RNA sequence: AGCUAAAUAUUGGCGAGAGACCGAUAGCGAACAAGUAGAGUGAUCGAAAGAUGAAAAGAACUUUGAAAAGAGAGUUAAAUAGUACGUGAAAUUGCUGAAAGGGAAGCAUUGGAAAUCAGUCUUACCUGGGUGAGAUCAGUAGUCUCUCGAGACUAUGCA
RNA sequence: UUUCAAUGGCCCGUCUAACACGGACCAAGGAGUCUAGCAUCUAUGCGAGUGUUUGGGUGAUGAAAACCCAUCCGCGAAGGUGGGAACGCCCUUGUGGCGUGCACCAUCGAAAGAGCAUAGCUGUUGGGACCCGAAAGAUGGUGAACCAUCUAGUAGCUGGUUCCUGCCGAAGUUUCCGGAUAGCAGAAACUCAGAUCAGUUUUAUGAGUAUGUAAAAUGAGAGUU
RNA sequence: UUGAGAAGCUCAGACGAGUAGGCAGGCGUGGAGGUUUGUGACGAAGCCUUGGGCGUGAGCCUGGGUCGAACAGCCUCUAGUGCAGAUCUUGGUGGAAGUAGC
RNA sequence: GCGAAACCACAGCCUGGGGGGCCAGGCAAAAUCAGC
RNA sequence: AAACUUUCAGCAACGGAUCUCUUGGCUCUCGCAUCGAUGAAGAACGCAGCGAAAUGCGAUACGUAAUGUGAAUUG
């Protein structure tokens, strides 16, 4: 919400920007939250799982049945409200717009030459596949490609006794308004996916539970983001009763207002940092002749062995009590 | 700082001396009938938290030096800022090859490497 | 923009992260330090040097 | 309690600067902000907006320019037709009470630009709301 | 008195596509010869058992032995892969080496004797003059990408 | 590491001092799981509302995914006086005064909605229901008792029930009627920095050296559900 | 003075048995998404070791030998996820013994 | 010459004291066989 | 002292765990409607060049005809 660049420069099929730009959608400032995509993602993701169980027809010996066989109707599928679903869309493609959310997500964008990325509507027409190479490597998006082409290896395990046996990463996604042979163009280029702006999905704006999904935005693409999510105070048009979320906090920033001038004028005056080791060991002002001056301002003047008496002490002796003590 | 221990003899799991099915990882006995869980005299000493060494000296090898797991050639990279409280020790999958040009890399970052001498004999 | 950044990368995943058992390490390029700090990483901190 | 029990994080936010806020100054105020932010959502109950027309303006109708401050949600009254100019600071506003404050009213805050409007949370009210259920 | 599609059911029949399933004591009893072998008069009951090697190149030939095999050999990158065949754990058995053992060992603690292992210690460090090299130097000339100058350069001198 | 010396060291688990019961050894298997319902706590989304998934629409790139949604429907649906959170103005700096007083509690009058959905934890019932064991009966057959199947018959019970560390930690007697209440151990909310207490001792009043009662010493933060 | 992973850093005191029970943090195993410009025929996993290293511990890292195709760390999701024992199931092998005995 | 099986916590000396093991004592040499 | 027993280590045996695979299973989904007196399912016997817990086949017997591919089979 706070502040956010208001113009995003919309660039061309060769890699030169376009005088053209577009407004800031209102989405990319919703919320990023790691966690309720996170709550979101687990429960999307286990929507496609087929189910399995043992045949129907004493589990310690050999040739016995499994304890307790699994059984088909176990929970396998998870409810979600829409309103959550429709959270997790709105921070996950804001995250897409931060470009230090898609570096942490494991994206080789460290040469793109713009975020949130929109390539001109010709890209919507690109018909083969070395039209599509040429336009990632113009904006130098291809080095995301080669992360994922570099990185096919063998699954770990038995799931490739199960029909998947190459792991590799995911590269750009390109979203896109018309399929006028965009989707035909990059679907044989490792990584790169393509969606439809209108049918978003969780599963691939954060793949694993992360957010910062590299997207590269389509012009007729990016301007139908401001009817899919609408705003904060403005309906979504493509959406009955849909309003973006707001914040729980107003400046997304919590240790700038500690250090402004609203409240670095009121505290009070500060203490240290990490303090001072005070007393690390007990001295003892009878074997030490220097804390012992420390504690006592006398030890200056004592005079412990004062001559007060002489030669001249007198006996002071009764004779009643000499005579009371010599009694028996 | 002198690196200490506070014990130099692991704990060894009641009677997995004498059976060989018992495995010698300590498991704490479970039984109030046991001489050791009343903790008897003469008997094997436990696993507690009294053992625990210094908060700083901990997972430091005898030189001083913490361990630290260098599988390919830009994890030693890391440690250019950290050569006097961390060693390279390289991983056991490393190839015979990617090995050596570790050793000739952390070298230049005067980072002791722990078993730079494996499969590589010199000439 | 940056305790943003730094709640979503410094405690839930970042992938540079290296989980040592006494430290932990950043593999960017641009560290200055080469741990995973608050004021190391270079994500999170956003004027570096 | 000493640390929220929600993954938020932005109410990590708020609780590392209220817990700035509680220790840098003088006012029990922000040692009393700090101490909802940890109470769980039963404990932090809505109220309405037309209770906190109520509370305010009362009596003498003391409302001049004090703003209600409650650390839960800000829900709505209905059955309340018309809306006082009124000033509140909650962490949710709920989309009919927010948008039946400033059809006629002032401004609604995050306990963020709270901070930046009373640090030491001076001319303020500081509401809860009913945790009576009358049986849960 | 009577008829009638579609929406619906489908552990079977003819095919098909899958899977956050099991991975040879698991998953069907059955990955192999499986309702087979085998047991019961009968209804019925009913297993164990996968992997040489890339290629059989599956060991020619000589010799001992009645045989089985054995030894020399030979193929293989591997025989530390020889059909008792991928890797080959433990119990358990024999030989060799070193110990210990007066009608109990077992273990814990502190050390002797024997054996053996590791430690960066290999060397490095730091300080003047002289000689040569040049570059981020030129009281210097040019190119390109970015943004006046910031890097990459190509000259030429190396003051 | 092997061994020697000195000193210690009753075999493990189940039980209820010893016992008994289990233990020849090794390997792999092997026991609180799934589902529905209810309740608590916590998390999130929306909020006087809430719930897309019976369906429909859509989805050219696993099109059983994601996305959108009509008509029903389910759950729900403003009194003073004392305290008291906090916050102003104070001037006895503070103290104290002075004003507005939220929740909650008393007092006298007759009360301005908090819920819905999803997930997690623990608990509880119901299903095979932590594993294994416990004569039965039925139905249909084979041969002159046996064989499958329901059956995964039956415990009040017998054995077993698989990783580490840290923190708190009892009763084992009542009181009524196996169920209670209280107690001991605990979790939150909310009280009060006071005479609110105290397996305690004084002094005083009585009482026939002991008895109980009240306000001194000594310590220590107490209390409410 | 840099010690801002404010889930960090730092100073000072007291304390430490523990049954039923209550609470908390972690270790390990099979699969799933994301990540390591991840490791691997110059030898992955496994296995053995009179080698070294870490952690209080569950465990982990590593040198040597063996071996021959796959595999792991980190953040999440998931469960057919941990054995000394049940006169436990299957398999293998011992002492009794070259005894009893034919 | 062929060749089991039961069984198997680990076991194997006595006296006295709280049993094989504990305490204090008597003592203590391999390896075996026949009666018992 | 040697032997015997015990312990350690090396080697050889035993044994088949671990690891890796996988023309198998198990589960879900989708399309389809097709046995028999014109002799079904099942049984027995036979048939191969050399076949032996297996397959195919019916004395036209490990099959013919017709079409299609196009030069094999294999020990």
């Amino acid at each position: 919400m706070a502040a956010a660049r208001p113009t995003v420069s919309i660039y061309n099929k060769d890699g030169s920007v376009s005088s053209e730009t577009l407004a800031l959608p209102f989405v990319f400032k919703a919320p990023i939250r790691p966690d309720l995509v996170r709550s979101v993602h687990t429960a999307v993701a286990k929507n496609k799982r087929q189910p399995y169980a043992v045949s129907e027809k004493g589990n310690m010996c050999r040739s016995g049945r499994m304890f307790a066989p699994t059984k088909t109707w176990r929970k396998w599928h998870v409810k979600v409200n829409q309103n959550e679903k429709r959270y997790a869309i709105a921070s996950a493609v804001a995250a897409s717009g931060v470009p230090s959310l898609l570096l942490a997500r494991g994206h080789r964008i460290e040469e793109i030459p713009e975020v949130p990325l929109v390539v001109d509507d010709a890209v919507q027409s690109f018909q083969k596949t070395k039209e599509a190479v040429a336009l990632l490597k113009e904006i130098k998006a291809y080095r995301d490609v080669i992360k994922v082409a570099n990185s096919r290896k063998l699954r770990a395990g038995k799931g490739k006794l199960r029909n998947r046996r190459h792991v590799q990463r995911r590269g750009p996604l390109v979203v896109f308004n018309e399929d006028t042979g965009i989707v035909k163009a990059f679907r044989n280029i490792p990584g790169v996916e393509i969606v439809n702006v209108r049918r978003l999905n969780l599963l691939q704006l954060a793949p694993g539970g992360h957010l910062g999904r590299f997207v590269i935005w389509t012009k007729s693409a990016f301007g139908l983001l401001d009817s899919v999510f609408g705003s904060t105070t403005e309906v979504a048009q493509l959406k009955k009763n849909y309003f973006l979320p707001e914040n729980i906090i107003s400046n997304a920033d919590v240790t700038r207002l500690i250090n402004s001038d609203e409240i670095q004028s009121i505290v009070k005056a500060a203490g240290p940092s990490r303090v001072k080791r005070a007393h690390v060991q007990k001295k003892n002002p009878l074997k030490n002749k220097a804390v012992l001056s420390r504690l006592n301002p006398y030890a200056k003047a004592y005079k412990a062995n004062v001559k007060i008496n002489s030669e001249k002490t007198p006996k002071a002796a009764g004779e009643k009590f000499l005579s009371v003590l010599h009694e028996n | 700082v002198n690196i200490i221990k506070k014990r130099t003899k692991p704990f060894k799991r009641h009677q997995s001396d004498r059976f060989k099915r018992v495995g010698e990882s300590w498991r704490k006995p479970r039984g109030i009938d046991s001489c050791v869980r009343r903790r008897f005299r003469g008997t094997i000493s436990m696993p507690k938290i009294g053992y625990g060494n210094n908060k700083k000296t901990r997972y430091c090898m005898p030189n001083g030096l913490k361990a630290f797991l260098v599988r390919n050639v830009s994890d030693v990279e890391l440690l250019l800022m950290h050569n006097k409280t961390y060693a390279a020790e390289i991983a056991g999958n490393v190839s015979a090859r990617k090995r050596v040009e570790i050793v000739e890399k952390a070298r230049a970052l005067g980072v002791k490497v722990t078993n730079a001498g494996a499969k590589v004999r010199s000439q | 923009q940056d305790e943003v950044i730094w709640q979503v990368v410094g405690h839930e995943f970042c992938s540079y992260r290296i989980k040592g058992e006494a430290q932990n390490f950043c593999r960017n390029e641009y560290n200055v330090t080469g741990l995973c700090n608050r004021q190391s990483c270079p994500l999170a901190n956003s004027r570096y040097a | 309690r000493s640390k929220p029990a929600s993954e938020n994080v932005y109410l990590k936010l708020l609780v590392k600067l209220y817990r700035f806020l509680a220790r840098r100054t003088d006012s029990r105020f922000n040692k009393a902000i700090l101490k909802r932010l940890f109470q769980s959502k039963t404990n932090r109950p809505p109220i309405s907006i037309s209770k906190i027309a109520a509370l305010t303006s009362r009596k003498s109708a003391s409302s001049q320019n004090k703003t209600t401050v409650v650390v839960g949600t800000v829900t709505d009254d209905e059955r309340m037709l018309t809306v006082p100019k009124l000033s509140i600071a909650a962490l949710r506003f709920t989309k009919s009470a927010r948008a039946r404050i400033l059809k006629a009213g002032g401004e609604v805050l995050t306990l963020d630009q709270l901070a930046l409007r009373a640090p030491t949370g001076s001319n303020t009210v500081l509401v809860r709301g009913k945790k009576h259920a009358r049986e849960a």
